[PDB]
RNA sequence: GAAAGAAUUAAAUUAAUAUAAUGGUAUAACUGUGCGAUAAUUGUAACACAAACGAGUGAAACAAGUACGUAAGUAUGGCA
RNA sequence: AUUGAAAAAAAUAAUAUAUAUUAUAUAUAUUAAUUAUAAAUUGAAAUAUGUUUAAUUGAAUAUAUUUUAGUAAUAGAUAAAAAUAUGUACAGUAAAAUUGUAAGGAAAACAAUAAUAACUUUCUC
């Protein structure tokens, strides 16, 4: 709610290929325009933004996928493994 | 009036710079507020109460410490020598990582050297 | 001569006058001070004319 | 003015009048920079830090553990020494300046459940000698800075004047930002993680580096720093790039604690120690 | 779930508006905020996202220690800390903070804040603490009321003085104000609130307004003038505007005379102080006390003699200051006063 | 002689009005050398990265545990270890 | 036992003070910051210091107006 | 006030309106704004009106009407880089030397370098 705009011109150069993909993912802001009522206030736009409002913004070539934080181990709930509890400390017994 | 170079400066200053970028200000509404405040003061005494659960047990630990030391001492001369040792140059092993988000494909190596 | 002397004529029409120094291509100096013809604070104004140091005046709306 | 004698008058009452209060001037600046109402607002606590978890649960037990000394008393420092009242002249006269130094050093405490060492604040110096010909350097270097940590920079400005290095008084040159809490330790995490290990013949921080008390240091090159994901994400956007200092400054009561606990996070120490 | 409970525990410490409650605790942000009364403005605001179910564990987080607290309040016998319990439980209770926040703590209504209640006396006392309070202490300090009337104020009760009868206006008066002769004609009101743990059944005051400023020209300096005079007042943490319905003739030890200031005498403090009767003990119901009304006298006044001679405590204080005006010889002759003097411009 | 870029007159932040500069910042995920994913806050529009050479897969950080390309490709069919072993005489140096 | 605050003690006037040198200055007279840009204003100035005269210096107070300050108050150019 | 969602009210402060008093008070209503300001044959966005695709909404594209982009630093009552040298209000403390750190070296920048007894608040055994 309280972040800056993201500064998109510099990140993105105007007239360029990658710009083109970043402006599809987004969807802009609705302008103020004449002889309209607009019962959630006037459109307060700066670097294509509504400032009254939090900005979401959408984004080898393979996609980032992370492993399972639960394991096999845990699942059995073999006490003897080391990897059955990731997150906590194990002692030896 | 400006070199392509100028154009590029000015453009990472305003990267950085709140100039048109900042959004209107966090305005509440007094009921809102108030579960505000009590959210984030209820946070703060749960904080507080967590780092007083933490620094109670490393008393603790620092007591059993004490008492090991004293009986080592008492006990046998050579052995309470040994463990009280300057360990200036101690390291961490390498092995010993600050645990990630998410865990690696071989979560435990078995084998080593 | 590096610092003049200039004469600064009080704008509430009384003819009451005060005398002060500035440097020679010094922004024109306009003081409220006293006019005891008058009995309260006035704009005092430079009489005369003379040159000043042309300073660029800063822009605050951002050109170009 | 008719003086300048400055003389503040006694007062016949213990309640301690908070003058800013009483004034109507700043009523945004009453509130705490905390407090939601204030427009310095800013949501502190929005994720889980990790490094500091980390330390919370391994790590702090372990170096309380390794510090302990047996019946181990305070060694006081360095202090200005009272002169003795052999003669008639001590009587009024300043004290003695410490043994070897001129200034007064710390005393050491031994390590307890309360005073175990921890990471403070980071800061990162950059300044860059090029900009003693272009203050556009001195802006990139900021915004390279900025880039790195997520925290705002603050200009260096040459605060002396010298002719054989072509340097001026009070010119723009290079940024500094000081780290701390959350986002000194993702900083931190990114250093341990992905820069450091892509330097080629890095052996580590030396040991001879630091402070006498709890401060550890070392620096990139221009070329370490294109290693951060940020800056090399777009190598177009950044053809130049300029070094940098790190002061890692821990609650640590000597060097070799601080050491130890930046080990406990993975940095690597080299050279012998003193 | 303690602070749904109102068995034991008083009605103030609810919000009396249902709307507002209901607001508070929702299962999902649907409804809109009884504070923007405005149609146009509750459909543009939005409130922050998530807040509802952090804030309900918050409650039940804070809930459960205020019932924690409030099994070792039950077990206490010492007063003090019985009330210091009590206060930790409940003040952290979201109802009480909104209560005391936003509605006023001046003329508070008993059901929204009552005074009574130990929580809500912190809370007003803090508050004072915050910014009042100080006020007072430095109008003391600057204008020196402390060391020429009473050597020392240590501040526990909030006075706030008023005069109702003179003009018609209603005005709390501000520590060191100028006021007229025509608005200090007719005596004052004062509201002693007291945040203390105190007897309210035992417990008597006094109150004395005192100008150390009216000159005597045998000395070449001042002297004090008891301009007005209360002894044996009861006071109560909500029921405590001390005004001529509540006090008796027999309390006034010596009746309100006015501000007349001479010409060019210059401005003359007027410091109301209000003290607190030594309570003794072995004895049911309030304990009072007898002046010697030959031995006080008005046209000089021993402020700290009197002190010592009846054992007092000074808790609160206020001040105004009055100088001379047109109306000052007209408040005189009302008052069958004589002319009234008049001094050289210069103070040669 | 000296670069610079000339001030403007500046804007008069009132006491009290400051706001604290929160950039805008994505959540990214970085899988390390290894399959271990950290997320991150990050100021380039960047959601997922993978990376070569880190602290997981360098042997400082772990003890225990295209020139070069080109010349692979155009020198394979003689597969160029027994060919060290074979050009390595130590007589002469 | 811990965290935070209020701070206190010690040291310092070696830096800094538009400018010489001396005295003073952290209670800052030094430094930062808001407002301001007014008091680098108008008539009477006693009384002192200094003092051959001519001059010089500090200045209470009275009156008119102004600026800052919640107030107390401070400002009749500059630490001298 | 109309619109969205699913009898009222009880602070401070600000704003609007009214009146009380040789008292810058009170009453009722409401909680705005908060880092902006002219000038862009070229970038980006919205809405309206058309046409084509799978009465419909998405998607594509044309015109019109707007909105944004002039990208520029202080974000802190800033505190010994440089800059407004006289007023006032609020607040703070310098320097040297030492130990370090990428180019950096005697000499550029940044970091660190005296003591917590008692007191208040908070959490806790
Ligand atoms: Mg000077
Ligand atoms: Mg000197
Ligand atoms: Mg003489
Ligand atoms: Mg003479
Ligand atoms: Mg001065």
């Amino acid at each position: 709610r309280l972040m800056w705009t993201f500064p998109a011109y510099f990140y993105f150069k105007k007239g360029t290929v990658a710009e083109h993909k970043f402006l599809s993912l987004q969807k802009g802001p609705i302008s103020k325009k004449n002889g309209i009522w607009f019962p959630r206030g006037i459109p307060d736009i700066k670097h294509g933004r509504e400032r009254s409002t939090k900005q979401e913004v959408k984004l080898v070539n393979r996609p980032v996928i992370p492993n399972d934080r639960i394991t096999e181990a845990d699942r059995s709930n073999d006490m003897k493994s080391l990897e059955r509890q990731l997150s906590r400390t194990l002692y030896l017994l | 009036s400006l070199s392509p170079l100028a154009q590029r400066v000015v453009t990472q200053l305003s990267v950085m710079s709140a100039s048109r970028k900042q959004p209107k200000l966090l305005k509440l509404a007094r009921e809102d507020l108030i579960k505000h405040q009590t959210i984030e003061k209820c946070w703060s005494i749960y904080q507080q109460q967590q780092r007083e659960r933490r620094n109670l047990q490393l008393e603790l630990q620092y007591k059993s410490i004490e008492r090991s030391m004293n009986l080592l001492q008492e006990l046998s001369p050579r052995l309470f020598e040994a463990a009280n040792a300057s360990e200036k140059g101690k390291r961490f092993p390498m092995e010993m990582k600050v645990p990630t988000d998410f865990p690696p494909n071989t979560l435990w190596h078995y084998n080593f050297r | 001569s590096k610092n003049s002397v200039i004469k600064l004529l009080s704008t509430a029409a009384s003819g009451y006058s005060r005398y002060i120094s500035i440097k020679k291509g010094a922004p024109l100096v306009t003081q409220v001070r006293y006019d005891p013809v008058v009995k309260r604070h006035v704009l005092f104004k430079e009489a005369k004319k003379r040159k000043v140091a042309e300073r660029k005046p800063l822009d605050f709306l951002r050109t170009a | 003015p008719k003086s300048a004698c400055s003389l503040v008058k006694p007062v016949h009452h213990l309640v301690k009048i908070d003058k800013s209060k009483l004034s109507p001037r700043f009523p945004e600046l009453k509130y705490d920079k905390s407090d939601i109402r204030s427009p310095g607002f800013k949501p502190k606590d929005t994720h889980a830090d990790r490094l500091n978890d980390h330390y919370l649960n391994t790590l702090q037990s372990d170096l309380l553990l390794i510090n302990y000394s047996h019946n181990a008393a305070v060694v006081k420092g360095l202090k200005q020494r009272a002169w003795s009242g052999d003669s008639p002249y001590h009587l009024n006269r300043p004290p003695k300046n410490p043994r070897g130094s001129k200034a007064q050093l710390p005393d050491i405490h031994p390590i307890k459940w309360s005073n175990i060492p921890g990471l403070e604040s980071v800061v990162i110096n950059c300044f860059v000698r090029e900009a003693r010909e272009n203050q556009l350097l001195a802006i990139t270097a900021a915004l390279q800075l900025q880039q790195i940590t997520g925290c705002k920079p603050h200009p260096i400005f040459s605060k002396n004047d010298v002719p054989t290095w072509k340097l001026r008084k009070g010119h723009q040159m290079g940024a500094k930002v000081e780290l701390k809490g959350k986002e000194m330790s993702q900083f931190l995490s990114t250093l341990t993680e992905i820069v450091l290990p892509r330097i080629r013949e890095y052996k580590g921080i030396s040991n001879q580096s630091g402070n006498r008390f709890g401060g550890i240091s070392f620096g990139l090159t221009a070329e370490d720093i294109k290693f951060f994901p940020e800056i090399d994400a777009n190598q177009d956007s950044w053809p130049k790039t300029f070094g940098m200092h790190i002061n890692i400054n821990t609650s640590a009561q000597l060097d070799y604690q601080a050491r130890t606990l930046l080990s406990g996070f993975q940095f690597p120490f080299f050279g012998e120690e003193k | 779930h303690i602070w749904s409970d109102f068995t034991t525990r008083p009605s103030s410490l609810s919000i009396q508006s249902s709307k507002v409650k209901n607001y508070l605790f929702q299962k999902k942000a649907s409804l809109d905020p009884p504070s923007i009364s405005r149609r146009s403005n509750r459909i543009k605001y939005s409130p922050p996202e998530h807040i509802d179910e952090i804030f309900r564990m918050s409650y039940d987080f804070l809930e459960q220690r205020s019932s924690k607290f409030y099994e070792l309040a039950n077990k206490t016998k010492n007063p003090l800390k019985k009330d210091a319990l009590l206060i930790k439980a409940e003040i952290n209770n979201p109802e009480v903070q909104y209560n005391f926040q936003f509605n006023n703590k001046l003329n508070n209504v008993k059901d929204i804040i009552d005074y009574d209640v130990p929580v809500y006396r912190h809370l007003g006392k803090q508050h004072w603490e915050s910014y009042g309070q100080m006020l007072l202490m430095q109008r003391l300090e600057t204008l020196a009321a402390i060391p020429d009337t009473l050597p020392t104020l240590v501040p526990r009760a909030e006075v706030n003085i008023k005069f109702p009868f003179s003009t018609g206006v209603n005005k709390w008066i501000e520590p060191g104000e100028f006021l007229s002769s025509n608005v200090t004609s007719m005596r004052p009101i004062f509201k002693i609130q007291e945040y203390e743990l105190v007897n309210v059944e035992k417990q008597l005051y006094t109150v004395l307004i005192v100008n150390p400023d009216v000159p005597d020209l045998s000395n070449d300096s001042f002297k004090t003038a008891l301009c007005y005079g209360l002894v044996n007042i009861n006071l109560t943490y909500n029921d405590n505007l001390i005004d001529p319905r509540k006090f008796h003739s027999s309390n006034i030890i010596a009746d309100y005379l006015p501000p007349v200031p001479e010409k060019n005498a210059g401005k003359q403090r007027f410091v109301v102080w209000v003290f607190r009767q030594p309570l003794i003990e072995d004895k049911q119901g309030p304990n009072m006390l007898e002046i010697d009304r030959k031995e006080l006298s008005r046209d000089d006044f021993d402020i700290r003699q009197f002190t010592k001679k009846y054992n007092l405590t000074a808790i609160g204080a206020h001040i105004w200051r009055s100088e001379w005006d047109a109306k000052v010889a007209a408040v005189r002759e009302k008052y069958g006063l004589p002319p009234g003097r008049v001094f050289s411009r210069v103070r040669r | 002689t000296r670069i610079t870029l000339p001030r403007r007159p500046a804007k008069k932040i009132q006491l009290g009005k400051s706001r604290p500069a929160i950039y805008h910042q994505f959540n990214v995920k970085m899988e390390l050398s290894d399959g271990s994913v950290v997320i991150r806050r990050s100021q380039y529009p960047k959601g997922e990265i993978r990376l070569i050479q880190d602290q997981r897969n360098n042997p400082l950080w772990n003890p225990s545990r295209g020139s070069l390309d080109r010349f692979n490709k155009r020198y394979s069919s003689l597969f160029s270890t027994v060919e060290l072993s074979e050009e390595n005489k130590k007589k002469t140096q």
